[PDB]
């Protein structure tokens, strides 16, 4: 379960292994880096060595260093903890608000709901706007183009959708910035503490 | 004296029967290169260790290509493949 | 870097280096033919049980089991320790999947070092008693001093008559076949 680098290419390391192959998807954490470098299996290239990609930097990193593998996809912590955190792709807490203390941790790679356990109604979403309830409906389970730009409540209308869906159905919302801005990144995450929507210490976050 | 050498050399290292069975060399995105099955058929249906299925697609000289008729995440490298017998049928 | 005969022949490849090196390894020291003979038995027990090249030639097997099958095989034959470091660093690379082409290759040295010249003769039909010793006299003049005469005979009708003779430096088709068939087709492209 321990294996050893063998090349790195810019983000792609190749990780020898001699026991146990680790199977793909699965994470592999560097054992020499401070900041911790998790590897997520693409493939496997025989020769008991499989090419990874890397979820962080790769500069100072030497051939033959100890790799350690999870048994395991990415597992990022889950629960009502992480609710008004901002974690990374593998789960560390970036907002240097402490840590997560949480019981339940999940891979980020599980399978799709089988054909018997869909309902065959599709049903709306009903959430609170006239003007969004009236003229263009929200399903569930849908896919939702929201559109805007400078100067328009985008973020307002993100906001409104996530405090009337916990209010009016008590679900929870997630937001996903992928490959955001950090200028963009900070005014929603300040525009979300200011509006009450992520609330610190009173633990009535909503997203 | 040598002929018993070579007998305990190739007990060393476990008997499989490679025309009908092959050992997954790399496993991943719902394809399968395998070391073995010699006796495949093209387009011909594979069976897999955790009960998927497969057709042989490529019959290169060193390994069999074969896409997985279902989630790569149930394969390991190393699992047990065996021919169908017969081309992919419903 | 390495002393030897400074290449007897022009042999190339990764395969050609390292048979490069062991010729230099084992002509600096006394140890050419005893590296010869164990790597000539070496390749007739290869080809004697195709089971130990299959095993040699398996990337599921780890290297260590394939060295020590190396070793348990190169006791018996009671080899030098050049050949046991040949082959070990013929394994340590994982290049031991073309250990067919460096024997070959070593093979293809002891040809021009002991003089010996390769020579091909194709005939119509095979010949005996007043053929091969005259044969043998006619190519013995057709060398240097201290070379000398690998042939290997062939037989085969479609070439009508004549002789097929090919050297390693040169051809020569004066064969009856070939003759009527060029000289057919000067007459079928000029009458």
């Amino acid at each position: 379960s321990n294996g050893q680098i063998t090349a790195v290419i810019g983000a792609v390391v190749d990780v020898q292994f001699e026991d146990q192959l680790p199977p793909i998807l699965n994470a592999l954490e560097v054992q020499g880096r401070s900041p911790r470098l998790i590897l997520e299996v693409a493939q496997h290239l025989g020769e008991n060595t499989v090419r990874t990609i890397a979820m962080d930097g790769t500069e100072g990193l030497v051939r033959g260093q100890n790799v350690l593998d999870t048994g395991a996809p990415i597992k990022i912590p889950v629960g009502p903890e992480t609710l008004g955190r901002i974690m990374n792709v593998i789960g560390e807490p970036i907002d240097e608000r402490g840590p997560i203390v949480t019981d339940k941790f999940a891979a980020i790679h599980a399978d799709a709901p089988e054909f018997v356990e869909m309902s065959v109604q599709q049903e709306i979403l009903v959430t609170g706007i006239k003007v969004v309830d009236l003229l263009a409906p929200y399903a569930k389970g849908g896919k939702i183009g929201l559109f805007g730009g400078a100067g328009v409540g985008k973020t307002v209308l993100i906001m409104e959708l996530i405090n009337n869906v916990a209010k009016a159905h008590g679900g929870y919302s997630v937001f996903a910035g992928v490959g955001e801005r950090t200028r963009e990144g900070n005014d929603l995450y300040h525009e979300m503490i200011e509006s009450g929507v992520i609330s610190l210490k009173d633990k009535t976050s909503k997203v | 004296i040598s002929a018993v050498l070579e007998e305990k050399i190739l007990g060393a290292a476990p008997k499989e029967n490679l025309e009908e069975t092959g050992r997954v060399l790399s496993i991943g995105d719902g394809i399968a290169r395998v070391y073995g099955l010699k006796n495949i058929q093209a387009e011909e249906m594979v069976e897999f260790s955790s009960g998927l299925k497969g057709m042989a697609l490529n019959l290169e000289p060193d390994n069999v290509g074969i896409v997985v008729f279902g989630n790569d995440k149930h394969i390991k490298e190393g699992d047990i493949v065996k021919r169908t017998g017969a081309i992919v049928d419903v | 870097a390495t002393q030897l005969v400074k290449a007897p022949i022009q042999v190339f490849g990764i395969e050609g280096r390292y048979a490069t090196a062991l010729y230099s390894a084992a002509v600096k020291q006394k140890k050419l033919e005893a590296v010869e003979k164990d790597l000539v038995q070496l390749n007739a027990s290869l080809k004697k049980f195709p089971r130990l090249g299959e095993l040699l030639k398996n990337p599921t097997l780890s290297r260590q089991l394939k060295k020590d099958a190396i070793g348990s095989m190169l006791k018996e034959q009671k080899a030098v320790d050049l050949t046991s470091n040949f082959l070990d660093l013929l394994t340590e690379n994982n290049r031991l999947k073309m250990v067919d082409g460096v024997i070959n290759a070593f093979k293809t040295i002891m040809a021009a070092h002991r003089g010996e010249v390769i020579c091909e003769v194709t005939s119509a039909k095979p010949l005996d008693e007043a053929a091969r010793k005259d044969l043998e006299v006619a190519l013995k003049g057709f060398l240097k001093p201290g070379q000398n005469i690998k042939l290997t005979l062939k037989t085969d009708p479609a070439i009508i008559g004549g002789l097929v003779v090919s050297i390693g430096d040169r051809f020569v088709d004066m064969s009856i076949g070939t003759k009527i068939k060029r000289y057919t087709a000067a007459l079928k492209t000029a009458v």
